[PDB]
């Protein structure tokens, strides 16, 4: 809306490219901590992104076994990183929230 | 103080030969067994 | 196939030959099996070094002069034994710091018991440097028997308890080693519960991601891997032993011991240093010896404060900093832990002692926290 | 042609084609127990012989 | 087409493991005499005329 | 007990018997290398001495 | 965190207060027997002595 919020994007866009998991061919998502939450919320994900995130993370492991990064062309740009486990993983959340309330009424 | 002063830089004489053998075969020999790793190629063919 | 099936080979199959390994594990993960062998090695050259010892003051200073002079090889097992225990604090020390910046501690029953096989073999080597009786051993056994006494009420009481006297003498020297002696098997039972507790998930690796995608069997991809690193752990060795066995040592640890006046000047091994300055950066008896407890204790509540929403720091740069300035500050300890007590070295030994305890406790947690924002989750 | 095979025949013809020789794999399914290239070629030998 | 001398030791040596571990053995036999002379000659001759070995020749009677 | 004795456990003895020979050789060979014993070694011509 | 503060949670603490306020007189009392701590055992009437 601004150019005040659009130099945040820049150092959000910078912070991204120096956590460098996009040289391995990764996306945000797929570099969240396990935890029972993010379990469950792998478990629900359709079969595109589940084998999807299988293999990013196969290619990235192999990567990084040879110490190796893909070439720039392939790297996962700032712009065309799809969020897709969140919206998954905050309705586990909501659900767990939920049982947390009832278990103190 | 140190009796054994001689004894141990003729020691230290073989035991830095028989590492500047054995440091570059026992790495041989573990490039030789991870090749089949280092060098394997994957491809993901999901159907459509 | 019996490999699978007989009760003995099936827990070997299961921990050294099918065990199922991530495939990017590095060379930081070679110094859980490095630790095993100086563990070993500590075994077998201490049990040596056993067989021509004796435990008592008026001969304890000569019988290891007669192990160096007059038994054959003596000289090399007891070097090798003396800088073993200094190579299984380096590995030590690289295998916390591999499980921090990797953040391996969120498998927190193998974390937790690794802290108490921290302390055992930090209360080995403590009990081992007292038996060949020098100056360095006597009053190296004095400053840290009297950390006791700075408890309240009971201070006094357990001090001359554990010395069996008024001081430190003929009663503790035989009990240290005694302890000295058994305290390495009980390190070795409780690795093994290290082991059982890790296997329940298996290794962590150079991402913080679940590697269960791509797993390679140990055999023969890890042994190969360790056996090399084992080779570069007794060039370590063998350069220590056969070039340079006093490096490490003090001089003054070659003058029987004296009950009756101090050296101008005292310091640990190495491997102590860092935490000796933090004890002599407070002026305080019970602070100092607060401090120092917390300095290692401070391990046990690393997992209580992970914030990241990410495992390994390998894509936080901004922890990686915070990381890399906790091993300078530490380096910077260790310089001042072997310097007097003088300035400016007393006012650096505090500043670095608050920014140990300062990145742990808030600049690392904080720094997580930001990164995530950052990341927008 | 079948006559003169005999055990002596069977052991020299196997070792010629089969003992310590690098195989051709190809797996299919759910082969993630299927072992590893180097165990299997660590399989055409025998260390007792 | 001659096999090259590697691959005459495999077809000698190295196929059947008790040949491979029989040379094994003997290869430790005269690899240690061969590293122990030539590698004392090598201490002695950088310390020529430093220790015992060279003036023991001088105190005989 | 007697299983083990007939035409086909004859002919299993025979394959075997070069191999079992063999790790003979080594287990002997190793115990004269590792002990250092003299009374063998002197005829063998060039680790003669020291 | 705070999952542990409310109605429920706040009605179990009060149902075990009782026992675990026994077993630190357990512990006390335990503490105060096996060391034989004699700032506590001397207003106690019969162990007075030796
Ligand atoms: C001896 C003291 C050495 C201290 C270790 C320094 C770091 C290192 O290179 O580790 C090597 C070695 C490589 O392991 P790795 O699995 O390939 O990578 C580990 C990290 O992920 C590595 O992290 P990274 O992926 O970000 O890369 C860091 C980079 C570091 O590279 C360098 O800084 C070397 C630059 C020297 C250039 C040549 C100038 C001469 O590592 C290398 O490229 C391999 C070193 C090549 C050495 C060539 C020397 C000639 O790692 C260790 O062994 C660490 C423990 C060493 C302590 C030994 C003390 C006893
Ligand atoms: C206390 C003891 C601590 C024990 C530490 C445990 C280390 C361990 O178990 O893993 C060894 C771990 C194995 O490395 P790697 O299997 O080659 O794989 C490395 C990655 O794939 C990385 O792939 P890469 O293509 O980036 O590899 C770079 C290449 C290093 O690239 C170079 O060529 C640098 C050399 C510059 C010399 C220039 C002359 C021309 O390899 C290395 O980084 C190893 C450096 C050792 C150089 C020794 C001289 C040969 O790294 C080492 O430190 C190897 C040292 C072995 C000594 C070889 C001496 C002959
Ligand atoms: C020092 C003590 C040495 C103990 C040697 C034990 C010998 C033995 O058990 O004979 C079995 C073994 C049977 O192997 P095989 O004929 O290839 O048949 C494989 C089976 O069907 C079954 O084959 P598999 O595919 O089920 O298993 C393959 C196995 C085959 O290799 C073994 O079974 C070796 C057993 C472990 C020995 C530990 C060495 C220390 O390789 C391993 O899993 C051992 C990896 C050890 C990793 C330890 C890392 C540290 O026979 C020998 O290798 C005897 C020759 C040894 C020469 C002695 C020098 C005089
Ligand atoms: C009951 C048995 C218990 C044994 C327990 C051993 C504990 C492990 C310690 C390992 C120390 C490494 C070698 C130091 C000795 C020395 O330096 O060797 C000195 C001798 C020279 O000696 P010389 O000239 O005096 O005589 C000469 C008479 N001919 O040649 C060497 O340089 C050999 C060392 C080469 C380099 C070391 C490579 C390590 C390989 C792994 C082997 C480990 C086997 C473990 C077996 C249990
Ligand atoms: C409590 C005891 C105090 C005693 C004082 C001891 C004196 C300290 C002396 C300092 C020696 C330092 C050793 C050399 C380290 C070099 C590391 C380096 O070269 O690479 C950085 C590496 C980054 O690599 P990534 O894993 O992010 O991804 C790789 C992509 N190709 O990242 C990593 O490799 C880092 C892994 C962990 C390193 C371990 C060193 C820390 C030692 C003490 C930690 C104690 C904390 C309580
Ligand atoms: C009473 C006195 C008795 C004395 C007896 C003396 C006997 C000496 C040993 C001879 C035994 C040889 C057996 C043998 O080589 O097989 C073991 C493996 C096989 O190697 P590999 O090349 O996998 O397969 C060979 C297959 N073949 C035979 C068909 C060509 O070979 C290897 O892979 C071994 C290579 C690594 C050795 C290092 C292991 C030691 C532990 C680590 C050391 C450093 C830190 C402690
Ligand atoms: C005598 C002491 C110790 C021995 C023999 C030992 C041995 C091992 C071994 C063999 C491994 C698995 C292989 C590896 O990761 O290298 C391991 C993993 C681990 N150790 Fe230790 N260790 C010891 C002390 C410690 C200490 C002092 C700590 C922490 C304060 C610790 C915490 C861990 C953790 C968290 C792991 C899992 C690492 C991972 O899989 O990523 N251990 N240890
Ligand atoms: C993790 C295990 C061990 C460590 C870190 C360790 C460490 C040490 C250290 C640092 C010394 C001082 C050496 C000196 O200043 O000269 C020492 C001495 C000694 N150790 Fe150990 N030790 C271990 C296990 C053992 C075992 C298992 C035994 C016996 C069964 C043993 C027997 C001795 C003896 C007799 C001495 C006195 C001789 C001497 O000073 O060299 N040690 N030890
Ligand atoms: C005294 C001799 C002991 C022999 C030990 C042995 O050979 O173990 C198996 C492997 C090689 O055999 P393989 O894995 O090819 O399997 C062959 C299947 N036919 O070797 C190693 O890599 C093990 C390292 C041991 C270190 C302690
Ligand atoms: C079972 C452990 C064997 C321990 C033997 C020992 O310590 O070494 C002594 C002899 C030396 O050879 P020699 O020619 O001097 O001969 C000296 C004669 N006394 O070596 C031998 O003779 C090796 C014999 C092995 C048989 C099992
Ligand atoms: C943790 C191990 C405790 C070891 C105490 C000990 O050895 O006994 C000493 C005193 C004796 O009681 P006191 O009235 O003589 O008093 C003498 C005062 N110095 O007993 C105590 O005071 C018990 C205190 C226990 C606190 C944890
Ligand atoms: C018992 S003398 C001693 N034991 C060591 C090896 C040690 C102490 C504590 C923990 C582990 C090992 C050490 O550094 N010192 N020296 C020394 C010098 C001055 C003050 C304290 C110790
Ligand atoms: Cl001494």
């Amino acid at each position: 809306v601004s150019a005040s919020s659009r130099w945040l994007e820049g150092i959000r866009k910078w912070y991204y490219n120096a956590a460098g998991f996009n040289k391995l061919g990764l996306m945000r998502d797929d570099t969240i901590h396990e935890n029972d939450d993010v379990k469950e919320a792998i478990r629900r994900l359709p079969e595109n992104l589940y084998n999807d995130r299988v293999f990013r993370i196969k290619r990235a492991l192999d990567l990084s076994m040879r110490q190796q990064i893909l070439p720039k062309e392939q790297w996962t740009k700032y712009e065309e990183d799809k969020s897709y486990l969140e919206p998954y993983l905050k309705e586990v959340i909501r659900e767990r929230k939920e049982r947390e309330e009832w278990a103190k009424k | 103080a140190e009796p054994e002063h001689d004894h141990r830089k003729r020691m230290g004489l073989k035991m830095l030969l028989m590492m500047g053998l054995l440091l570059p075969l026992v790495y041989a020999m573990k490039r030789h067994k991870w090749s089949v790793l280092k060098s394997r190629k994957l491809a993901y063919r999901p159907p459509k | 196939n019996i490999r699978k099936s007989h009760p003995l080979m099936k827990i070997v199959n299961n921990a050294f030959i099918d065990l199922p390994a991530p495939s990017n594990i590095s060379s930081w993960w070679n110094f859980g099996s490095l630790l095993g062998i100086c563990l070993i090695l500590q075994i077998l050259t201490g049990l040596f070094l056993a067989m021509h010892y004796t435990s008592d003051t008026t001969t304890a200073f000569s019988s290891v002069t007669h192990i160096c002079r007059d038994v054959n090889y003596g000289w090399i097992i007891r070097y090798m034994h003396a800088n073993g225990a200094s190579m299984f604090f380096i590995c030590l020390y690289m295998h916390v710091g591999r499980g921090l910046y990797y953040g391996s501690y969120t498998f927190l029953e193998t974390w937790n018991i690794g802290v108490i096989l921290l302390l055992t073999v930090m209360a080995t080597a403590f009990m081992g440097y007292v038996l060949p009786w020098g100056q360095m051993s006597f009053w190296g056994a004095t400053v840290i028997t009297n950390l006791l006494s700075a408890i309240p009420y009971i201070g006094t009481n357990l001090v001359e308890w554990i010395w069996g006297g008024f001081s430190v003498d003929k009663a503790t020297l035989t009990r240290f080693f005694a302890f000295h002696f058994i305290l390495p098997f009980i390190i070795m039972a409780i690795a093994m519960v290290h082991l059982l507790f890790l296997h329940e998930t298996g290794s962590n690796n150079p991402t913080g991601i679940s590697s269960d995608v791509d797993k390679i069997p140990f055999h023969p991809y890890y042994t190969i891997k360790d056996i090399l690193g084992a080779l570069l752990l007794i060039l370590a060795l063998m350069l220590l032993v056969l070039f340079a066995p006093d490096l490490l040592g003090d001089p003054d640890n070659y003058t029987p011991a004296n009950p009756l006046n101090t050296p101008p000047h005292i310091k640990p091994e190495w491997y102590f240093l860092f935490a000796y300055a933090i004890l002599r950066s407070i002026p305080n008896k019970l602070g100092g010896v607060l401090a120092l407890a917390f300095s290692i204790l401070i391990l046990a509540l690393i997992p209580l404060l992970h914030t990241s929403k990410q495992r390994s720091m390998m894509f936080r740069p901004l922890s990686q900093c915070l990381f890399w300035a906790l091993v300078a500050d530490l380096l910077t300890l260790t310089w001042i832990g072997g310097q007097p007590v003088e300035h400016p070295y007393i006012t650096i030994g505090q500043l670095a002692s608050v920014l140990y305890f300062l990145l742990i406790l808030v600049l690392m947690p904080t720094a997580g926290t930001i990164e995530n924002k950052l990341l927008k989750w | 042609r079948i006559a003169e095979v005999d055990a002596r025949v069977v052991r020299e013809v196997c070792s010629k084609y089969f003992y310590d020789q690098c195989p051709a794999v190809a797996g299919f399914g759910p082969i993630e127990q299927l072992p590893d290239y180097n165990r299997i070629r660590s399989g055409m030998f025998w260390l007792r012989f | 087409v001659a096999p090259t001398l590697t691959a005459r030791l495999y077809s000698l040596l190295f196929r059947r493991t008790s040949t491979f571990a029989l040379t094994i053995v003997v290869g430790a036999l005269f690899f240690e005499r061969a590293f122990d002379q030539g590698a004392d000659a090598i201490y002695e001759h950088i310390n020529e005329g430093k220790l015992w070995k060279h003036i023991k020749h001088k105190y005989e009677n | 007990l007697t299983r083990f004795l007939g035409p086909r456990y004859r002919q299993l003895a025979r394959n075997w018997v070069p191999t079992a020979s063999l790790w003979g050789a080594v287990g002997a060979v190793g115990l004269v290398w590792a002990t250092d014993w003299r009374l063998i070694l002197d005829w063998v011509p060039y680790i003669n001495g020291k």
